[PDB]
Parts: structure tokens; sequence; C-alpha cells
């Protein structure tokens, strides 16, 4: 009873999950908070594999002990930008690496 | 100063054994365990152990005394019986700086377990352990990228990455390997490699492979959105050989090739992973051979040793066991060597089987690759063991899935994301895990399809290699 | 055809223990010795071994039907218990022409002893013989040069060779070093050599060292009229380095360098073979770190295997074992592998631990070098061990006479040729050794006093390989 | 031993004719018929060809004694009368694997063929067979991709290749070279090529026709959404001008050159084959000169011989006649070749003139060229004969066409798809030929019109080289 | 560079030393695509543990592409080939030269200024800018009764 | 953790002068002789030398907090004034490992006496010594041969 696999674009960690709710989301930013890495919200016009960067929305949240502070960013950022993918990134400055990574709007249509 | 010139046969312990000796920050320290033949007294063998791995032969020669034998000898500094084993012991060896070329492990090497293994007064012989003091660790490279430059290459973060070895081991055409390739990708997994025995084969000739691996690479990667990569085995006969395949990966813009550090020797390797550092391309370590070596507790290298001396020579990642799969790895020193193939400082920890703290400068960590034996079931022990700097590598668990490679694909990139979730959340993975994947198979027929396919599936065996 | 895909785990012994094969003549047959773990059976352990040697994985995979598996498996075609032994088995596995690489000893180690020696299954494991079809031995360049052509370059006939391991291993500057040098070679020594752990050092840099030996060994054949010779050890952290260091070596008119097969590795060790056969050097092979794999007899791999891998990735010299010196040498296997090294045809013959006959198909032979805790009283079972073709090498035994190296040289080769002589005249080395060697130190002051000095030192303990 | 050193001139068939020899499975053998003078007696004239093909000259030197000739000489182990020709006999002789130089043709011909044809004492002598033995092939490298990895580079699957040879042979500049070109690929056909005389003329220098030729490659594919090709012929004065040619092809992505391997020679097109293999050129080897060795059946070298001394050497194609056309190919023997060009294992057969059986080791096959004076009515004669791997090709059977280039590949195009379908149907392309033809002319006007323009054409004349 | 008509604009990323090769690509795109010219490393960002330079050069490329495309100006970056031998610097100056960057750096007196001649050389062949960097120079030139005033120094570069 | 950007100019002794410090075996250790000039204080002068040498400057910079900046900054860890000398100080400086270039004296040069000679806030300054730590001393060649094998040559 086998299934021919569809062709689907993907966006990395957690695009094989269907889609998170608002409560999913903010789960991995409490995450976030507990583990101690700083948010980020980047947009970007494409979703392409081989750029890295994307454009930086304000400045990284350092000093951030609320998941509704993230969240309030990344809606408004979502107003701004409605056209453009955002992804919301936590970053550990110890090892100085991008711990979390995962997109919370693709663009409209 | 050096007075008298006596010729003659003495005991090693006369000069080599020294346990007043306080290492210097400086020396290699190196942990043996060992055995000597009745009527050889434990430090006379730890003292013959150090003194034929350092500057001592079998009688007295009178060159010694135009040099400072005190200042380059080896100084069986400690010796202690192993807990309830009766005839063991560890000894402890220091070694000066001087003794080692600088950023040469093969030079290493020679030195520690050159001769001393096959003394006749020595019945058996294993290396637990070695310090590499901080000063010589900074004569070597080091892993080309290592963990953080690499996924900010690949643009891979949140997550345990995931790869597959395609197979038959060997059988298949260049045609039939990209097309393996291409739908394994297409399904969701972050890499694709050669399995450590195909380098060119008449079945299957190298740049054949290469070329149409290139093409199901860049196909895949276009259809999924994500970078997409396939270790090319480039582990050849000769330097030469292995040079020209790792220019015609480059040449395809491929991210990442493969080298088998123990059959093809850590003069290569270095060769490579220089190479590597210079032409930016990511460097899978396989390990094949090693258990010849490092599977015995009683006699061979602890593979926390090769694995520190690979760190050393470079690689980017190295495979590191599963611990739950075919082969086998003891959870306990498993733990303990990934800590010293991924941080920077590493307490020494016995119950690890961590004999020195260990130093690294700064250098690179190594990622770690479980890969062997291993299925969807065993997905949340693989992410609570080895946490998101890893890799894991599902071979026949993903070429073995009921409708084939892409939905093989699924199911366990699918299988991964559900524990990276459910783990950020805060569930246990130990206790959750199978409720974890039921509930993910809900949605996911083809991970379904595979939990039921390797629900009975376990390996469980007595590990050979105790602490 | 290949018809019909299921999914799952079967049975290894299903598909890969093939108890009715016989093996075709460009077959690689392998002997292990295993232990399987308790409730796994001897054929599923076998069949364990030949699938995850050649072309199989754990569970079933539909690539599989892309190709012909029946003529790229591996084939546990046979297994024996161990008479005696619980528990041990010996498997012999077929392994078809098809799946190495040509003139790669690193894929064929990689593919043999790759990953099977981890099994969970399997308590222990080790590979006692290898036979190389002649179609896969003619891949391969084999030695430099080899007997034949080493003794016509160097003028030397009739009696085995001697040479001098210079001492302390570590410590002496690149004057002093070449000071011994000369002072041995001066003496009678056909050649002196680095210690195996000399590369290059902060007391000793290694452009140093032969630029200093070369003037030795232009002295001492001066003023001797006999060619002279040092090996210098050319084992580098890189290929690079390695070339390097050959090359300077040739600049300099030397006839012969030096190598550590084992801690540089097999592709450095087959592409230094390959430039000495182009440069007309000759290479001595170090075995250091062979006893960490080979010494145990129910794990790891026999020396007699690693013996026929460098006889095939190329050396002109091989260290051999002395069998009554320091370390450890059985005698029945020594004779044993010292024929395959040697021979073009050497039978099956398990009393030496031949498990297969070995064809050469005309490779040259690899000159044995005995060397580790040897001296003069030891020249009689020398000289009757391993005859003519062999280099007798005394590191201590030349180092430690009372009067220093020159005399030191020449009771060594007065010792030899005495032997030697005596031997031609149908004197019987084992009964008159002793004899023989009284009366060469009646008219031999410095083999007088080596014999003085050496005559209570034996090396007698419990042979841990044994057959 | 050798003993005994008696001057002057003995009989060769008292060394060298040896009726009591068995031929090992190294031994390359080889099938010479021969006419002995009169008076010159069989045995007499067999061991001549052994001798002076071998290690013997016509009077006895002491040099002999030096080594063992016993196992270096060639021997004549067998001869029969050719039935029905009088003083006619075949020679079968055996040479030791050690006589050849590893992966050289041009030493095997140098050997087999050097001088024995011009031995007086001989009226006529040809080579009919030589047996490779597998140890032997397995120093070549052979095809650089062979018939299976080049229907994966081209998408070429299920039929036939179809090529045009571009004409007239000389005359055309290098601009309307490439526009016939671009005609003949755009109407259908997978490849174009040069006449094997072009080369670098006044008419038209290299560079000149590789630029232009490329550049209708690309217009042509992007046209027909098929892959195209043109086989630029790189044969050269000197093996530099040869590399340099070889080297802008690939520079411009050419996918498959050409090169004259009998005109040019075997050392330039071993030197060639390599090549290819490392940059993935694709090689269409021509057989200009083949005729003057190997017409007539008394005197020379069968084609057989040739043609395996080139898969040996190397090359993709190669030109194998068409049985049908207006050069000589008879049909037993031609089936004979292309079995031994193409197929791994070919039992003994002498109604193909298959003198030994020969086995393959798994190097690659080598596509059949049927070219010369072939058309649309020959079309169901050579798809029965060669089958789907091979390559058919119509030089004045495309140019010729009454409306041109393109047109005239659309009929070639379509009478070869009409009797693959039909073929695949099951039709008899013997019995059905001319109407499966009619059929599709039916529907293809430009196929009605070559039909139309060749029917009344072909080629029947006695064949000189009868087995 | 099609740029007139004014003084350029150039910034050197902070803090000197700490940030990674990714991080330190980051700080020149927000830079650049807010419509300064130039960005720089500092004189002392060579190649060092926590950021060797080819993973430097690759990230650097790549913001300076993505900033270039959006603001629709010319941007460089100075990347430093400043290194402890000759075979060192050119080795780094070519990659700059593969990445198509049209500007690197030199510090020509801690270097000094045989190696500053060579890299000067090379990049007049290889049609690459050279920013020089004038590191140590207050070692020489600060005092007014000992040294050598820097417009000797100006002159001799 | 690295929280809270605020922008602005801060004092240098705020960071940098860390008279706590005690030297690791592999940090590399500079001593300067300087005069501030009048009204900058001696602390504040060499805390301005070690963080114009190593990671700081004029103003704060929100992307020190990406990194781990007390593992990466120059630590002015001890100031003594100069015996008799009027306004003339020793600051004794500790940099990271981390901060050189294997093997390159271009690069240490470049970052230790690269622009803080010529400090307006400083009227003069002088480099006495540097140790090497032993880490870094082992990523050099060194003499190609040195005393004792010139001699033997
Ligand atoms: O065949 C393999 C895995 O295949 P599969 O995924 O089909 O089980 C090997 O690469 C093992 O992983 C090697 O051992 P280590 O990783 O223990 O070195
Ligand atoms: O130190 C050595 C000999 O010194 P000495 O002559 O002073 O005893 C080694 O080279 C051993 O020979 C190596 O072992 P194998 O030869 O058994 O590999
Ligand atoms: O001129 C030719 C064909 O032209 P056309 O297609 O116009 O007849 C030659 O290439 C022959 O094919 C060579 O002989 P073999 O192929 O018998 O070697």
């Amino acid at each position: 009873s086998m299934k021919t696999l569809p062709k689907e674009r993907r966006f990395e960690t957690f695009s094989y999950l269907p889609p998170l709710s608002d409560r999913q989301i903010a789960a991995q930013i409490e995450y976030m908070i507990e583990q101690g890495f700083h948010p980020l919200i980047e947009f970007n016009e494409h979703s392409n594999p081989e750029e890295f960067y994307w454009t930086m929305w304000k400045l990284p949240l350092f000093d951030c002990k609320s998941p509704q502070q993230v969240l309030d960013e990344v809606r408004e950022c979502r107003s701004e930008y409605g056209d453009c993918y955002i992804r919301v990134a936590g970053f550990d400055n110890i090892k100085e690496c991008q711990t979390v990574s995962f997109i919370v709007h693709r663009p409209g249509r | 100063s050096a007075a008298g010139y006596k010729a003659g046969v003495k005991d090693y312990k006369l000069t080599y054994y020294t346990p007043d000796y306080t290492p210097k920050d400086t020396d290699l320290l190196a942990a043996f365990r060992f055995s000597p033949q009745p009527g050889v007294p434990a430090d006379e063998a730890g003292a013959a152990i150090a003194a034929e791995s350092s500057t001592g032969t079998w009688t007295t020669v009178w060159t010694d005394l135009l040099t400072d034998m005190d200042r380059y000898k080896g100084k069986c500094y400690h010796i202690e019986p192993v807990q309830g084993e009766e005839n063991s012991y560890f000894a402890f060896i220091a070694y000066p700086l001087d003794l080692f070329e600088e950023g040469s492990v093969t030079n290493i090497l020679t030195s520690i377990v050159g001769n001393v293994f096959g003394f006749k007064a020595i019945r058996s012989l294993r290396l637990e352990d070695i310090r590499f003091p901080v000063a010589l660790v900074k004569t070597f490279q080091g892993p080309p990228h290592g963990i953080q430059v690499e996924r900010d290459l690949l643009n891979k973060y949140g997550r345990p990455m995931l790869g597959c070895t395609i197979k038959p081991k060997l059988g298949l055409s260049a045609k039939n390997y990209g097309r393996a390739v291409y739908e394994c990708l297409r399904g969701g997994l972050d890499f694709t490699k050669d399995d450590e025995n195909i380098n060119s084969q008449p079945f299957q000739r190298w740049r054949d492979r290469f070329l149409f691996v290139a093409d199901a690479i860049h196909k895949s990667q276009a259809e999924t959105g994500e970078i997409k990569g396939h270790y090319l085995n480039v582990t050849a006969p000769t330097c030469e050989e292995m040079m020209k395949r790792a220019e015609f990966a480059k040449e395809l813009g491929m991210p990442i090739i493969m080298h088998d550090f123990l059959t093809a020797g850590f003069t290569a390797n270095t060769t490579l992973a220089k190479w590597c550092r210079d032409n930016g391309v990511l460097l899978h370590i396989h390990r094949a051979m090693h258990a010849v070596i490092d599977r015995q507790r009683n006699h061979g290298i602890h593979f926390r040793v090769l694995a520190k001396c690979l760190r050393l020579s470079g690689g980017d990642h190295l495979h590191s066991g599963t611990v739950v799969g075919k082969l086998e790895g003891d959870k306990a020193s498993t733990l303990g060597f990934v800590d010293l193939m991924r941080e920077d400082h590493i307490e020494a920890d016995r119950s690890r089987g961590v004999f020195f703290t260990q130093d690294w400068a700064s250098m690179p960590g190594v990622l770690p690759v479980a890969s062997g034996g291993i299925h969807v079931w065993h997905m949340p022990a693989l992410v609570e063991i080895f946490g998101d700097d890893s890799v894991l590598q599902f071979g026949g668990g993903t070429l073995g899935h009921p409708w084939g490679n892409a939905p093989g694909a699924t199911a366990n990139r699918v299988a991964l994301e559900a524990c990276v979730q459910a783990r950020n959340e805060g569930r246990d993975l130990y206790r959750e895990g199978g409720d974890i994947l039921r509930e993910a198979g809900k949605w996911s027929p083809e991970l379904a399809a595979a939990l039921d396919l390797w629900k009975e599936i376990k390996f469980e065996f007595e590990t050979m290699d105790k602490l």
C-alpha cells in the first residue's frame, strides 16, 4: 500500500511536522529562554538554502525573560513583512552558534 | 653531569621507574593497562614500557652519556593495580614534550605504541588514555572546520543531522547509486554516503560515482529547499590518487568528502585534513578497522585515544558508535569520548573512562556520527544520548523501508523532528519516546510503516569493552 | 533474476552462509577465528561476518534487486570449531575479485576488517590469513626492489646483513648521531638505522640528521672498502613532508630509507614504495604498533596478514621478530610468515599457521629483519632460523659493547662470519654454536669481551600468540 | 640445474617443441596459421616461432645457463594441420606470464608478432587468436567507460545509436563542416563524426573545426531535446599534439573524441584512453589500416586479435565492419569478435573463429560500430546482426539523401526505430524487414525518398577472409 | 567603484576580536545595507582560533553580494591578508581574488615593506584594491625628539 | 550570559581594568611604560591600552553581546608607578592565547603595538617586555639552526 512521496519544499527544522500552533511556537521560545539563548527574528523575501544571510528584525533580544515579548516582535514583523518568510532563531553566545531555528511565517500565498 | 660508562644489562626500574615524579604541564601522559609475565614485577614492567617507548634499550650504551638522559627519558611515575583484576595494573607514564615531532600523530603513535605491546615480559597491554599537553595540541591543525563552522556552512541548526549509507555495500553501478541517493535526499535526509569499502571498483569507478551523485544532490536540493550533501569516499591506494579524487569533488562543488583514517593511515589523513581546510570541503571520517584495535579491554588501544588522535590529525565528523545498534558501544565510555571529541575542556572522570583532564586550547570539536543497525525506534535514545550536535545515520533503516528510499527518509526525519520538539517542550525521551513516535505515526503513514516494520528489532549483547 | 522486495530483518545465514561454495581462483579468501555471543549460532555468526564485510546490512533493502547479489556477496563457505577451544570457530569466507580496488591494501583492509570486529553478536574475532588471488596480486607493485636486486645493488652476498639501531632512542643531537653511526659502520656493520620514533624533534631536526649521517657513511665506507648504508626515517606527519624527506635522502645519494607503515599508514606507504621504485632507493619497513593488533590470539589480526599486506604495498625489508629476543615471536609461525614474505609459492601448512596456499606471481621477496634484544650468543640461532637472506640487527648489542661501537660492530661481524663459515663447512649451529663462538673469541678480543658481557642474558617467557 | 655449455646450432624443436605441455591459466596462448618452406618440418617450424618470439636465437648461447630457461621459454605445445589445406598448420604456443610488461599491448605485440613473420624458413604466417590470461587482463585499464556507463552518460537506451560521417572526406572548411553537422544532428542522429583522415590540414585546421562543431552540437541539441555528440578526431603527429587536441575538446565540454589506434599507435592510444578515463570523455576508436594487416587469411593478424588488443589498450567504440556494406566482413567471424569485444566470457568456438575461451574479469565492453556503404535497406539486417548495443553509421547514407542532411537523418532514425519496434513486437527482421520499411515509408516521406534512392544498391563479393 | 562626488564611508567591525565568521558577516551585511561603502577587518583580525581567515572571507563575500543587490551601490570589505609569511599572505590574497573581492587590506609596518611591495605588485596584476593600515606607526612617529615622522612613512608607502 | 545593549561611551576601566586578574600560563603578557595626559587617570590609561589592543573601541557596540567578551578582552591586571619618575607607570596587560595567529610575529605586533602608541590621552608609551607563553612559542619555527647546530656545521 505504498504511496509515492510528494515533492514539497521544506524549510529546515520542524518543517516536516504539522505547522506549529502558537502554543507550540511559545513552547519553543520558552526553551530558548530556559537554555539561555538570545532570540532573534529574521525575515527574507526568499528561502534559498544557499544564502547565508536573512535580514535582521531590529536587534537580537538579549535582555529577554518573556516568550510574549518575542511573540510580539514576530507579530510586529509579520505586520511589516507579511510578504516575507519570518524565522525565529536562538543564539548561544558561549559556543557562538545559532542553536534554534524555525520558520514562524511563510509569505502570503 | 653524565659520568661513567658501565657496559651490561641493568633493570629498567633503575632508570625509568620514578614514583617521585610530578608531571609538568608540557608532559604527554599515557595510561596503560598491563599484565606482567609471571616473575616480572609490576614496577619493572612499567619501567620497561617507559624505557622502550622513550630512550632506552636492553643493555647499557655509552652514547647515553653524550646527552642528558634525565630530560629525555619516559618516567613511569605511578602504578596502581586494577581493582578486582588479578595481576592487572595501570602504569602512568610521562613523556617530555621534546620527544615528539610537532603536528605528527604518526610520530606520537610510533613512540607510545610502537614496540612495547610485543614485549615478551608482558602478557597483555592496552593504552587507555593520553593527556595531550596544550603546547603540543597547538602544533596541530585539527578539524578543517569543526561543529560551529559546519552548521554555519550548511544552514543546519537546532537538531541532529540525518544521513544514510547506500546499500548494498557493493554491487551498484554509478547510475543506480545516484538514483538511490536522489530518492533518499528528496525524502528529507541531510546526507547520504558511500559505504567505507566503496572506493573504485570494476562495477563502479569513482569518477562515475562522483558525477552521478553530484546530479542527484542538485536535483534533490532544488526540490526540497534544504542544503544536501553526500560524503564521497576519496580513500585510495596512494596519496596522489586520494588527492585526485578529493580534487574532483571540489571541482563538482561537493560540500563534503569521506576518508577511512585507520586503513588509509594518519599520514594520508593529515594530508587530506590540511587540503580540506584550504579548499573548504568538509571531512567525514569513517573509523573502519578500529575494532581490530579497540574492542578487547585487556589488549589494544581504547577508541577514546583514537578519537583524540583524529581530532588532532583532522576531521569534521567521526563515527562514534550507536550504543544501541548492531555494533558494540559502551554507553558510559561513549559519553566520555564524545565529550573528548566535542568539548574544549574535559575533567578526568574514571567512571566515563576519562583518565586525564584534557584541554583543547580552542581546537574545534568533531561531530559524532551514530551509524550501524539503528532505526526509528532508536530515535529518542539517540537524541537523548548525543543531543543536537551529532549526525544520526540510517542505512538499512532508510533503504529497507517498505515503500523505498524517499518514504524511508521522511519516516526518519519526522521521527527525529518529533523527538526534538518533544524534548524542547520538556517531554522525557526516555519515558515517552515510543509515545512521541506513535503520536507522530498517527499523521505520518511512512513513519507508521517503519515503526511497524522494525518494532521487534533490538541488539542486546554482553559488551566485551567493559570499563 | 531478482524478484520480490520483502522489507524486514532476515537471518544472515539465509543469504551469506553457503557451505556448498567452492572458491574460484580469483576469490580472495579470509580465515577468521571467532567466538559467538551466547545464543548466537556459529553459522549465523560466520554469515554476519561475510555479510557486513561484503554487501549486506541489517535489514532487507530493495536496492539489492537492482543488482546481481549472488555475484557480489561474501560467502562463508566453511566453518570448523577450534580443536580443544570451547566456543571458538574458524570461518572461511570467499570474496569476489570485483569487491576490491586494484592495487589498494587500504581498500582490502577496509572491507575485510572494517566493521565486523565490533559486532555485538560476536565476543572476539581475529583474522588469521588471507589468500590473495594472483589476479589481484598482479595489480600491486610490491617491493621497490626485493631480495635479489637489493643484494646486487649493494654487492652483499653469502651472508645475513648486519645492522644496528642507534641509542638512546631519543636525545642525541645530529652530530653525535652521525658520530655513533660512523663508529658502528667502520667496525664492520653493513647498516645503521634511526630508531622508529626518530622523525624530527626539537633536539634533532631531520635535515640535520640526514646531513651528518651522509658524512658518516662516506667516511666509514672509504675506510672499510664495503658499501655502507643507514636507514633514514622519512616517516612524517603528512605525505608532503614524507616526500620532502625522501627527496633529500635521494639528493644525498643515500641508498636506503625507512618507514613505519602502520603508524603512518598504507596509503602513505604505498606512495613511498612507488617513489622508491622510481628513484632507486631501498625501503626498510619498520612495523611499529603491530603488537597492538597482532599479539593476542583471540582478537586482532595475525602478523602474517600484515606481512602479506606490506609485501603488496611495498617494502624491501620488514621487521619479522627475533624469536629469541626481548619481543615476542613464535618460532613455528615466524618460519611461516618469513616464507610468505620471501618465497613465490607457499603451500598451506597449519602447523606453521599458513591457512592458505599463497602464490606471488614473481613478486619480489622482502628481506626479514631480526631486531630487538639480541646479542652475539644469539648469532648461531639467528643464522639457523633465518638463513642468509635476512638482516640481523643489534642496537644495544653493538652500542653496549664495553669498548664502544666499532669494537661492538667487529664482535658481531666476526661472530656472524664465523657462524656462516661453520655452517658452510657442515657444523651444526644448534649443537656447536657456543663452541664456534668461543673458538672465534680466541682470536677476536672484541668478540671475547661481548661474549663475556652477555653470557647470562636470555629472554624466556610464555608466548601469548600460541598457534 | 643448468649444466654444460655446448656452442653451435641445434634444432629449435629440441628446446621449444613441447607437445606434452599443458598450459597454465596464467599462460598467454597464441594460435598461428603457418606454411613451412619445403623441407622444413611443421614441428621445427612451430618451435622456431615459439623460440624467436620468446627467449631463443639461432645458435646456442652460454648466457641461457645463467637463468632458468624452462620457466621462460615459449612452448609450441600443439600442432594440427588445417583441414583440406595442403602444407598449412595451426601451431598453439604458450607464453609465461613473466614475459610481458604489465598493461602494455605494445610489448605483447612486439613479442608475439615482432620477428617470426619474416622467418625465411616460413612461407606465410597469420596470428588467429590470443588467449589473454585474466592475471594479465587485470593489469590494463580497458575502455575508459564501456557500454553500460556510456548509455547512462548519454541517456541513450533501448536501441542502436546512430551516427554519420561528414562528407566529402576532405575539402570542407570548418564552418561548412559544422553546418553539415548541425543539419545531420537536428534530423535525429545521435552522433556525427570526423572522417579518419580529418586531422588538421590547410583547408581546415583542427581548432576551428572543434569550435564550429561545438556550436552545431549545442544548437541541434537545444532543438531536439536529445543528447548529441560528434567524435572529434584528436589523432595527431605527436603525443603532445594529440593531448592538446583532446584537451580543447574537454574545454568545450565535448562528450566524445576519436582516435585512429593503428596509424597513431598503441602507445599513444593507451595514453589517450587513460586521459579519457580521468577526464570523462568518451573514446571512439577508428580502425584505419587494419585491412593492410587482417584481410588475407594466409598472412597477417586476424582482426579479432586487434579487437582484443584495443579492448585492453582502451576504447569505448570500435569499428567492427558492416558485413553487408562496401568493406569486407565475414558474418561468422564478425559475430565472434563482436562477442569478444562486448561480453565478459566467450567460449571457444572455431565456427566463429574463436580459438580460445576468453575471460575479461569484468573489464567493460566496447560498443561495435557498423560503418561503410550502408543505407536504410540494410537496417533490419544491421539490427538483427548487432542488436541494441551497437552504433550504426551512415555517411553517404545520410548526406546523399535527395533532400539533404536533416531529412537524411530522419529517414535513418525512423527506419531504425521502426525495426526496433517490429523486433520487440516479435516480427522477423530477416523475413519482414523490407515490409517494415515500406510500412514506415508510408508515413515518412523522407524515409520513402531514401528507400527509393538506394533500392538497387548491394555489395556482394567473394570474401577473402574465409575462416 | 563608480564612487564620485563625496568622501567614501567605511566601518570597522567590532569587537576587534571574538566574533565567529558568520556573526562577522552578519555585522558586515547590516552595515553595508545601511549605506556605507565599505566595511573592514580590524587590523589584528588575521586568522585565529575563534575565526579562521577562509571562513571570514567566505561569509563576508556573501554579505557583500546581498547588501549590494539590495542597495544598488557597489559594496566592498577590506579583507585582511596580513600573515606570518609571504606564502600565507599570497594564499589569502588569492582567495579574495577567487571570490571576486574588490579590495583587501595589509598592515605594512608590522608585516613589513618587503611583503607589502610583493602585495602591491600582485594587486596591480590582479586588479585588487589595497587598503593600507598603519599599525605600530605611533611607536615610531609620536614623539618629536626621536623617531621618524609619519610623513616619511606615508611617502615610503 | 551577555545581556543588554546600552549605546554610548563608557570608561575603559569599567571593562578592561581588572586588578584581580591572575594571568594563565597561556596568556601573552606585556609590560608598558606610559605617561597619561593630565587629567587622565593611570588605570583608565592602562585600560585604554588593554582595550584598543584587544577587543574594544571608543563607544559601546551591540556586537559584543554576540560573543563572550570576558574570554577575549585584554586585561590590564596591574599598574605600578615608576620609582622616582613623576607621572610614569608600568601597566601589565594579559592577552588570551586566542587573540593571536599561530606563528605570526606580524600579528602579535599588530595587536600589541598597532594603535595604542598614538592615543591622544597618552603622552608617551614604551613596550618593555612580552611574556610569550610556551603554547604560542611552539607555533613558531624559530632559528633555522641555532647555536649548537651552527657550531657543528
Ligand atoms: O555498514 C555500516 C552502517 O550501515 P547500516 O546503516 O545499514 O547499519 C557501517 O558504516 C557502520 O556504521 C560502521 O561502524 P561504526 O559507525 O560503529 O564505526
Ligand atoms: O628498539 C628496537 C630494537 O633495539 P635493540 O636492537 O637495542 O633491542 C626496535 O626497533 C625493535 O627491534 C622493534 O620490534 P620488532 O623488530 O619486533 O618489530
Ligand atoms: O569512409 C568511411 C565510411 O563512410 P560512409 O559511411 O560514407 O560509407 C570509413 O569510416 C569506413 O567506415 C571505415 O571502415 P571500417 O568501419 O570497416 O573500419
